[PDB]
């Protein structure tokens, strides 16, 4: 008991949810356009 | 009313500026249009950070429309668009456009500045 | 005005266009660097010239009131009738909008084509954020301004994180640190409170950690819960807010600062306020130093 | 040393003379600290002229009651 | 189906909570429902099958 | 010194639950929504009827913001995004807001200052309720009306029974009138009644 | 408008209310909640009572949020529920109702 | 003085082409839009935005629909039907108008005059909005 | 209910009183039925004005409700 009290007594922060259930989608790369709707 | 149109007030703000290259915009919207949210990927030479999007921010970015490659400085506290230049140059062109946008350079250094304007 | 439809009209009329909708349909959908899509808005570029979308509201109305009730007693027809007028559907609908969700559950999973939808979305905007209701929550800047000592304390520690330093502050109330690391909080600073009403267990690490880690920048304390023994080397510049109260207890106090190994030169900031109680217990301590300096 | 002197604000003295005029150290020293030691700021809404449901004491219902004082 | 008072038989506004009683005003209750002896509800309820 | 009614807290989750028949004409698309808050030690669950998400719909309200709904006019005041998740990732100016303590559901007094004319106007031109009627007022362009004998009636009498509570008090000031030769003889006669009123 | 407003029209009409304490409030829910049942026990100081609810008494008495020990008046007919006050319970404040709790009041 | 350049003429064929990768939970993912215009002595087949179909909904714009097409902004608007649509069906009653002359694609130099009061009225009456 | 056949007007008077033991408290008021016959029938003179007809055509925020 003497060996254990002396032995065990002597950041970043995550993003916001992002969700969009039910909702069209429009994206844009580089090299080619989307349009994901419903 | 007209001795009160005679006294000014100046005022001091704080301004965040953000000028960089568009990598990629991503709008999601309701089936009504109404509700608009969405997330910006913007970069330069040495950063890159992914941004949120509001109502405002998309309606600024649908007028003056923005094809992932044009160069664009935001002021927060204002909340204008302005669109610089094209520094791309991509090569697959669709012929639903009729601008002839201009060949500036990608910005270098911090992505963000902080500035007081009155 | 609600449910106004658009509809075509056959050209073979009376009815023309006139000059001023044929400017007005012109720039609907028309870009910047137009001509005629500029001379047209000369509104939106007064409201972003003047940086109006981050400016404070200043009037509040003092009364808000329901309108006026009306009963009768003994009969529902009256009721039904009252809550059909305040409350009817088409013109609540119309100011309102239907969650995202629900609109895709009625058109994808129902087969409800878009035509058909009520009409919604027709509420004007506001002008910010700030004019969107009347109630105002309690301001941290309006907080920091209405005290002198915090106003001051506001300005030299900007410089003091510019230079990339170590800050010690010494406090006598709960509240005298109770109220402080809502400011820390505010300016989002590292920081950590050290009293002796914690535990004896957390003054064994906390000093460990400051002492360890070199991104913590305030370390809050009271008059002897840290100013006797504890090695605080790694800082210089000690802040009192009220320490008054004994030259004893203040002589102690940046001797745990103060000590050795420290590699830099410290700046000793006494926080005062002229013209109250302040200048009577200085004036106090001094005697107290004056009498106990040649005894 | 550096002793950094400022002068009270006028809501600081306000309560200073309010006291002074009502009249014990510490009184003046916490007023000379912060004003929110003796009164908190508080929320700046408009008075409200109704008569709701209000109560007097897996979840919880929360329906619009609000209503009028003056009956006709 | 009509609810009458248990006592007198007539129109049955209240019901007790203690014996389940119809009773048509105060004075039946003050009288009759309270200070009733126990075991006298029961055929109070039986004339209607509710014991 | 009026007292009110607070739900405040962090939005933890938004979730509506639909009618069964959406164009029958008569009621809303949703029944109900489910708005679970949290605040410092404390978490309720709350069962909204569409009139008041209206209203917080109104003030555009997401997953993570700090709301503070009053229950005693339905107003809801959107304090801004709340500092348990990231700061440097948004484009629109917003304020960061710590956790608010206590419990969610509170009451709280609050001392009002207000004027007779303050409630006389707001009664005769209704604004600040939930309402149609006292929702197109706030948009239509104020104008100043001929306010009846009756409504003055009618607010004196609930301010008498305000002061008979032992709540309000009343507070006489001065009305003072510079240039009083500019008045001709119909305010003059009308200052002769007025000045008898009690 | 003036000439019109000195002369007067005398109504006298009559209704039923119900004005007693609140004992106990009984409000179960489904998981569903299709249906809503429920029981009232009320009193006054002569009399006491327990009723069944119905769907929209169970709503009308959960806004306008009514607890144990309350003094409250119910009008049958419109469905509006006024709260008097509290009763003499230390734990604004009225005395408790006598008499019967069904009452007929004449208003002119 | 402005310069205007615009797309019209009858249309032939209108397919919003599918993507290559589509993804789930989405049906239709667009990548372009192919519309064929036609007018008189000529033909051009164009590549349009994916978000140009909204707005062709939006119009309800059919195949045999004259259309009138903005070069920088997209913004298509139904002129009318096309004349040569008025025989094959007895009771039609949209109006029908004539095949537009010359090549879908022309620059349009354009003179337009107004006075500063119609920029004054113009600019103080709200534009076109949505609000109640 | 209340049905006039010429005009086509709905009026709901109230619960009949046959249902008025389902529940022990209601929101609904109760109404005896009517001792009359369903079917009524009644002429009588209307005695319009010029300008009555004159304001009715020329209501200019729109025509009201009943």
């Amino acid at each position: 008991l003497l060996k254990k009290r002396a032995g065990k007594s002597r950041f970043v922060k995550p993003r916001r949810p992002y969700n969009s259930e039910g909702m069209t989608r429009i994206l844009r790369r580089y090299e080619e356009d989307l349009f994901c709707t419903f | 009313q007209a001795f009160r149109k005679s006294i000014g007030i100046k005022i001091k703000e704080e301004t965040e500026l953000i000028e960089g290259e568009v990598v990629e915009i991503q709008i999601d919207r309701s089936i009504t249009g109404g509700h608009k949210q969405g997330k910006l990927t913007i970069k330069t030479t040495d950063m890159e950070t992914i941004y949120e999007l509001g109502n405002k921010m998309i309606d600024g970015l649908t007028k003056e429309k923005v094809l992932a490659g044009d160069v664009i400085s935001i002021d927060k506290a204002s909340g204008k668009i302005t669109k610089l230049g094209r520094s791309f140059a991509r090569s697959r062109d669709y012929d639903a456009m009729g601008a002839d946008t201009r060949f500036v350079q990608c910005p270098e250094g911090e992505l963000q500045k902080r500035k007081t304007v009155v | 005005v609600i449910e106004r439809t658009n509809g075509p009209k056959n050209t073979d009329s009376l009815s023309f266009k006139t000059i001023t909708q044929e400017l007005l349909e012109v720039t609907r959908n028309a870009p910047s660097e137009g001509v005629m899509a500029s001379l047209l808005n000369v509104e939106k570029h007064a409201y972003e010239r003047e940086y109006l979308n981050c400016i404070q509201r200043g009037y509040h109305p003092n009364v808000s009131a329901p309108p006026v009730t009306i009963e009768v007693l003994g009969s529902s027809h009256v009721t039904n009738s009252i809550n059909n007028e305040l409350f009817d559907p088409l013109i609540s609908q119309a100011l309102s909008d239907i969650p995202a969700i629900t609109q895709y559950n009625m058109h994808v999973k129902k087969g409800i084509p878009v035509e058909d939808f009520p009409k919604t979305g027709l509420f004007p905007e506001p002008l910010n954020k700030n004019f969107s209701s009347n109630i105002s929550m309690p301001s941290m800047d309006r907080f920091i301004t209405e005290s002198a000592k915090l106003r001051k304390l506001d300005e030299l520690l900007v410089k003091l994180k510019s230079e990339g330093h170590r800050v010690l502050i010494y406090f006598q109330m709960t509240k005298m640190m109770d109220l402080m690391e809502e400011y820390l909080t505010y300016r989002q600073y590292n920081h950590i409170r050290l009293d002796g009403s914690s535990k004896l267990e957390d003054r064994r690490d906390l000093v460990h950690d400051w002492q360890t880690n070199p991104e913590i920048f305030v370390f809050l304390l009271s008059t002897r819960a840290g100013g006797l023994g504890i090695n605080l080397t790694a800082a210089d510049t000690v802040i009192f807010y009220d320490s008054d109260w004994n030259p004893t207890i203040d002589s102690q106090a940046m001797d745990r600062a103060h000590r050795l190994g420290q590699t830099r030169q410290v700046t000793v900031y006494r926080l005062l306020v002229r013209g109250t109680i302040e200048e009577r217990m200085r004036d106090r301590a001094k005697q107290k130093e004056q009498v106990q300096q040649v005894v | 040393e550096i002793d950094v002197l400022c002068d009270l604000t006028q809501r600081q003295a306000k309560l200073y003379q309010v006291l002074k005029s009502q009249i014990a150290v510490m009184q003046f020293r916490k007023v000379c600290n912060h004003p929110d030691l003796f009164e908190r700021a508080d929320v700046d809404s408009p008075f409200s002229f109704t008569t709701f449901g209000k109560t007097t004491s897996k979840f919880t219902d929360l329906i619009y009651s609000s209503r009028n004082p003056i009956k006709y | 189906a009509k609810k009458y008072c248990d006592v007198t038989g007539l129109k049955g506004f209240y019901k007790s909570p203690t014996n389940n009683i119809r009773y048509h005003n105060a004075e039946i209750y003050q009288l009759i429902v309270k200070p009733m002896a126990p075991g006298v509800d029961q055929e109070y309820l039986k004339l209607r099958g509710a014991n | 010194k009026e007292t009110k009614e607070v739900y405040e807290g962090e939005v933890t989750e938004l979730t509506p639950e639909d009618a069964e028949n959406p164009l029958g004409g008569y009621g809303k698309t949703i029944s109900h929504v489910i708005v679970g808050l949290k605040s410092a030690k404390g978490t309720k669950t709350l069962r909204l009827d569409p009139t008041i998400y209206e209203s917080i719909q109104r003030e555009k309200v997401s997953i993570g913001d700090v709301i503070y709904i009053e229950a005693n006019t339905g107003a809801v005041k959107r304090v801004g995004r709340s500092d348990a998740y990231a700061t440097e990732f948004d484009l629109e100016t917003e304020e960061y807001v710590p956790l608010p303590k206590g419990e969610v559901h509170k009451k709280k007094e609050i001392v009002q200052d207000v004027t007779l004319h303050d409630l006389d106007v707001a009664n005769a031109r209704p604004q600040g309720g939930q309402d149609v009627i006292s929702m197109m007022g706030q948009l239509l362009k104020p104008k100043k009306t001929e306010i009846t004998e009756k409504l003055r009636q009618e607010v004196n009498k609930v301010v008498a029974k305000y002061i008979d509570q032992g709540v309000a008090e009343l507070i006489p000031g001065v009305l003072f009138i510079d240039e009083v030769n500019m008045l001709d003889i119909e305010i003059f006669t009308y200052l002769n009644k007025a000045l008898e009123s009690n």
